[PDB]
């Protein structure tokens, strides 16, 4: 039975567990993102305030690995939430018609936003787009953070490099990545923020799309 | 795009506007007619929808004189004008010549009215088909005529959203001369077979006509005995 | 594609713009009409806004004649002209015949006045909806009428904003055959129900009509003793 | 983009919904027409296909008066349009000189009004081909006509699907002169000869006049002798 | 004959087919993806809670390359699955006319959604467009895994790297491969039961995309 | 999409040209009008462009009768022509019964003309707001009218860029049965609060009615007073 | 998108069709009106063209009676259309009442029928303005009109290209109660300022009337003696 | 409770707080953006009047490095402050509809200006798109002068490299990063500027997109 | 307040600002890049009339660094100059709106002829677009010319190679590089006067878009 397909999947998916995303992202996750963005500003702070040496290379910060951990865990757990979202609106896009689309277009509109949100904001994909990558970072922060700073580190560790710039290079990958952070938060709250408007603005023909019924017709 | 206006021919020589007044068509209440020994009936599903609703009302069945009758699916506005229609034409007809000698004449003249809103511009289709069926000087007759103007005379028949399934019902179970009773009979399980999974018949309309007679439009308790 | 001209039916058989004139009628203020024990009554809400107003006119509930009333929603302009095609419309039939016999034929007439407005090119639809009530020779009477022209006849109904609310109220609370006191009571606590919750209710405008009378409007003091 | 209206040429001097009201034309029922010693005969293919439709009325060839008759393929209701024109412009001219010398000149006329529906914007062309076949001052006589009002005179022509195969049929097989029975035969094989392989000729209409006489119409019984 | 060529296309691959397709995604299929999901994140704890030396670098991890070969199987049966559906429409669409296409673009947006879960979602391409690869993960990512792990082996391997952020690096490809599995199969999910309800809502125009008799002519 | 033909509803039922001919008249001069003890009076602001231009030719507070007065905003030739249309229009009453009972039927018949013009293709809305203010046989009367053929009877009202700052005032601040010297003078400090930074605000006109009386225009010196 | 049709107002409530049209008025030659002591007079610049043309031949000042005169500019087609039409409606006027009391009245049956064509569609509107200047039972009086059927009373104002430059340097300089020939110096002297990059003014058009008396045109000769 | 959740959000971002961000760069923002522009301009003049030895690649020049700095700090704190003004914004574009959407326009209009601010003149995303980098030079400005300086350092000091242009393109690193900073702040103030004045002449529709009158409706 | 803002920002921006640029540009601007022209011309014919060994890989050659020194100089000057007009355009685009845009689009369209001097005649971008970098030479120049003969002087140095054609190559670059000053001086003129031609004839419209000459209303 058709039907029942239709009728579990979206048994399984309704408007509750979107919206408890929602709810979620307007308390907790808000908070939490803040969290990132001044534990990477303090980080940053004792970054700017150091000369970097020799020792620097043979070890890697602790502090700013844990901001960056916090990170992506924060960007897993939202791209998650934002899948069930996505979910919840998809198993509700109606029969294709080429009328009676004006609830489909919302449902349009915002699984775009939360497209964004993925792929874009949370930089989630394998491979960016030819728009380029317009996240500060990504998903893979603590990956592509460690594998610019080890080439850094064998060059300077070797006899290791004489580039005076080299040293300074080390340590602007360290001021860099909590800069990035930073940076990366703060448009990552916009978005959240934005979604959270579009949902709640929206959210009726999110659900039903169509309302149908035949008043001209017996 | 080939569909947007109704004196518009697509490559295939198709009128699309005319073919979407025919899906309004396809969104009514189900009726039927079939022709009897020496008469025709008319029998209809009314699409209740509250018991805040006066019922005695708004008949899907209107007579278009004492011995003609007709039913109609899809705008109920549109077919409210076009049954008015068919009435002064009746009348016309009457006191033209006396009488209607041939309801054929009617079908084609209201048939006419709807071919026209099919080929000016600035108008669009009546969203209806009819079931006329009354006695003549010819005998019993049955026609039905769609948004385009398209007529055609048989001996059972049905339209609105159960008519694929009531016609073939009717194709394998119908027969030509049958008694008053057996023939309404047949019609009230024609059109209990194109509900949907455990639904009830609500007591339909039905009316029927025999030679040598005015219609009759039976009663709720009439109709009861059919249910 | 299919939804910005009347004469132009969508691949489904719909015609968008009678649809959208149906969203006008969905922004104006709730009324109601109920039949009681001999006879009908209209209840209209208004939402009257400032103190520089001047209450006392462009009611809601207007009189057609002294045996009928309707009440209309949507766009206001719209509905004056059609209120005052309806009024010429009943003294043309009583000029004519001496009297009006069925209630249900002036509604026709203001319906097929407004059906015409949705297959006409060069024309909008009246973005209205009207409920008429009152007292023929079959008796007291109450009916609907929308944009498209569609009509429906009702032991109770209702237009404008909270038309839904009021009407499943009405459909587990209404009875046929209350005294006048009861079936206005059960009126304005339909009413109540479909406010919108801390939200009060300002003074109604209520007309009634029995069997032999003509119509009363309730004086402002009268209605105040329902609240 | 020289395809959607009427009163556009294309670059090359196309009128294309012309073209595509001829392409409704290509899907009707093949007819034929020919002359044969003092007299012409129409054959037409009958579509029936259900047994609940009256195998009885609605027919294919048209008697347009008592020596004219006419058989279409394409859109039914302007054919039944068309035909109406025809038989009150036959009459017209009966009236106007005492008789209808030459069929010519009443092909013209129902071509006229067909070339003009080709013409004016606000309007659709008929979707339909007429052969008309009759006997005038000048003898027996058989006209095509299309729906941009170009006519032909022939000794023997088809309309509808079957077209092509049964003139080409006749460009190798028709002989001037034949006596009637062995005209239709020639016919009834002609028709045979356009349909899908392995598919059953039913009855078609056959009706023939010969100078001198009236038209007749084939009865249900000797066209099975052709059969 | 030409007709008889058309017939034997069109009963090898029926609604049957690609019904059975569907319902197989609705049930078996989401279950094993969640299972798969359930083993990553399992895989992933271990790897977090986990110190690494160069020792890790001697063995590859037996239990992340098992979850990548079981996200494989799985993805190897969605596309030839999506396949099967994919040809029971396209052998169906009908002749190329200007009028008539109401069932046509139905047909031709069932199609866009599966080449988005074959071409984008499974990332089943030899070569990504210029849309990038939004996917957290494709088809060949045990490949890719396998590749990325042994390039940071071999550095730290004779002797090897003192790169301390390379040592860190090994360990994070193990994570975030782990991560990524269980991204996506959130996403993976979300393209099989929008297929599901997309399928089961326009199945009728998707098999007869033109319907109807021609009533306005004789 | 929806908002280029007054035809056009919007998916929401809403008639986006006829919203923006109401936008017109935000940009026209500020007027107002208020009833008073026995009476009703009119002020107009206008901006005076040069020194060359005549005083007196302005054009403002228009009679309608000599018991009723008009004032406009909006595009100004469009309000002249139904200034004129109001004139003509109250004399075809005046001489069919002999005089004017009730200044709502004439503000009902400028509404319907104004209605009219944004239902048929073809024509644009006038884009002009008036406020009329006289005596009639219920007693003094102040409306306005808008773009739509919207009509509401007011104590007090405004139109023009200023209407909501004077509204607002006058919500604050009107008081009924005031006479006519503390009437003019609120009117005047409500018409003061709608400017801006330093204006000031030159000679307004005014104009009012008593009952029992025919409309006076305060000349350019006894508006003096008032400043 | 709101710009292309005479019928669709902007979002804003422009009419920007009517807006283009006095771009065209902008580029035609400067004229200029100014009131005296009992008097009135027109002064247009006639702007050259070779010396192949008849010299007083098509002139930008026209008589509409012998106390009435016109000055254009934009369109010289629907300028003359223009004058034509004031010319019959004054003479309608002189029949109607004897003679013609406030020109002002004559002003605005020119100003209606600009009106109309800009709100019915399938019409441009006039691009052109005009001066008005005579003398009626009220005293001299100067108008324009625009376009848009706008109309102002002056005592000096311009039109054409030179407008702004004219207007500005009258705003300083024009004194109310002049005599004829230091009006006309003035005017000259006005006129001359708005040609740029010393330009020479060769002979203008000029026509005057005082209070008792018919106009008269300046011949060429009477002109330069200002030059 | 959706509305209150709506209400907390634009509470939170209102009005007062774009506006202070718009103050603030009509004043101190681009009076700074002038003082770094100065800073590049004279470290500029220093460097043209030098001749290059081995010791310039000895040495990273700590008045450079100071210039850039300051150039990343201004660019951060601009990056942010933008981010304010879209969330005001973006939590007020309302209710999807195919209608009554010329705020909505104003909206998009403005929220494109500050992305073009954003991404193209700051230059703050990890990847441009297929349309480049038109700012002289991005966020990351350090890191870039000194991957590029590290670069020739490393070729300069070994033997050393023996090329003469080598040494010439030491020092054109060096002038051409201040030029770059040069030519960036004058981009930025422009930018600066456009946005201030975009702002400031369409706020009000920014903040209210719909304006929903009284009616022809009851 | 507001307006205040508003007409600050326009006061210290004029119409002045920007013709007094267009002076500049119609004659001492103009004249400047002959001069280079012929420069380069010259420089051109020494290295044309000239055999190399590896005492030209020994020497960077001054004639040809002070050339490209003085073109960059240039394009320096140019692109400051064209921010101004940019400026002066920007500061006065209007309140957003569907209607009353003839003079907007004069704006943009002034707007992107400058856009295209700046972005692909001066080659001012860090990174050119995926239309690529059409002119001949870029911002840049003297950079480009360095590390591309720079490569070819560490190859014929050394354990220097053997190959004729490198060396010949050495001399290309040398040739090539005054070549491209010749085109790119061209190629800019035709722009520059394309720019003075656009801004003299629409001036107008730039500085006020919209002329509110009302009238039809009370």
């Amino acid at each position: 039975k058709r039907a029942a397909l239709i009728q579990n999947l979206r048994d399984s998916y309704t408007e509750t567990s979107s919206f408890a995303v929602i709810e979620e992202w307007a308390a907790g996750t808000l908070q939490e993102i803040e969290g990132i963005a001044k534990a990477a500003a303090e980080a940053h702070g004792v970054i700017r305030n150091s000369t970097y040496g020799r020792a620097q290379a043979e070890k890697s910060p602790e502090q700013l690995l844990g901001v960056l951990q916090r990170y992506q865990d924060l960007c897993h757990n939202v791209y998650c939430q934002a899948e069930t979202i996505r979910t919840v609106i998809a198993i509700r896009i109606p029969e294709h018609k080429e009328e009676d689309n004006l609830g489909v277009a919302v449902q349009h509109a915002v699984l775009k936003i939360i497209d964004e949100l993925e792929i874009k904001t949370l930089g989630s994909g394998e491979k960016s787009g030819s728009g380029g990558a317009p996240t500060p970072i990504g998903m893979y922060a603590l990956r592509e953070y460690l594998s610019a700073r080890s080439t850094v580190e064998d060059k300077l560790l070797g006899g290791g490099s004489q580039s005076p710039s080299l040293l300074l290079e080390l340590r602007q990958i360290d001021a860099d990545f909590m800069l990035k952070v930073e940076l990366a938060t703060t448009h990552l709250s916009t978005m959240v923020r934005a979604v959270i408007n579009a949902y709640l603005l929206n959210w009726k023909k999110l659900i039903q799309p169509r309302t149908g019924s035949d008043h001209m017709v017996s | 795009a080939y569909d947007r206006a109704i004196t518009v021919f697509s490559p295939d020589g198709r009128l699309f506007q005319v073919e979407y007044a025919r899906e309004a068509v396809k969104k009514g209440s189900t009726a039927l007619g079939m022709k009897f020994a020496n008469g025709v009936l008319l029998i209809s599903d009314k699409k209740v929808r509250s018991r805040l609703i006066e019922q005695n009302s708004i008949e899907k069945i209107q007579l278009i004189d004492d011995y003609v009758a007709a039913v109609t699916s899809g705008l109920v506005a549109d077919a409210r004008v076009l049954v008015d229609f068919a009435r002064i034409s009746a009348q016309q007809e009457k006191v033209t010549y006396g009488s209607l000698v041939n309801i054929e004449n009617l079908v084609k003249r209201v048939a006419d009215q709807m071919q026209q809103y099919t080929q000016y511009g600035g108008v669009r289709p009546y969203g209806v088909s009819l079931i006329f069926a009354g006695i003549d000087q010819i005998g019993p007759r049955l026609f039905d005529c769609d948004p385009a103007g398209t007529i055609n005379e048989y001996k059972a028949t049905a339209i609105g959203s159960g008519k694929d399934a009531v016609v073939s019902f009717l194709e394998r179970e119908y027969k030509e001369n049958l008694p008053e009773k057996e023939a309404v009979t047949l019609g009230i399980k024609a059109l209990k077979s194109s509900l949907e999974e455990g639904e009830e018949l609500k007591a339909p309309e039905i009316a029927s006509i025999t030679v040598g007679n005015k219609y009759r439009i039976y009663d709720q308790e009439e109709v009861k005995k059919f249910l």
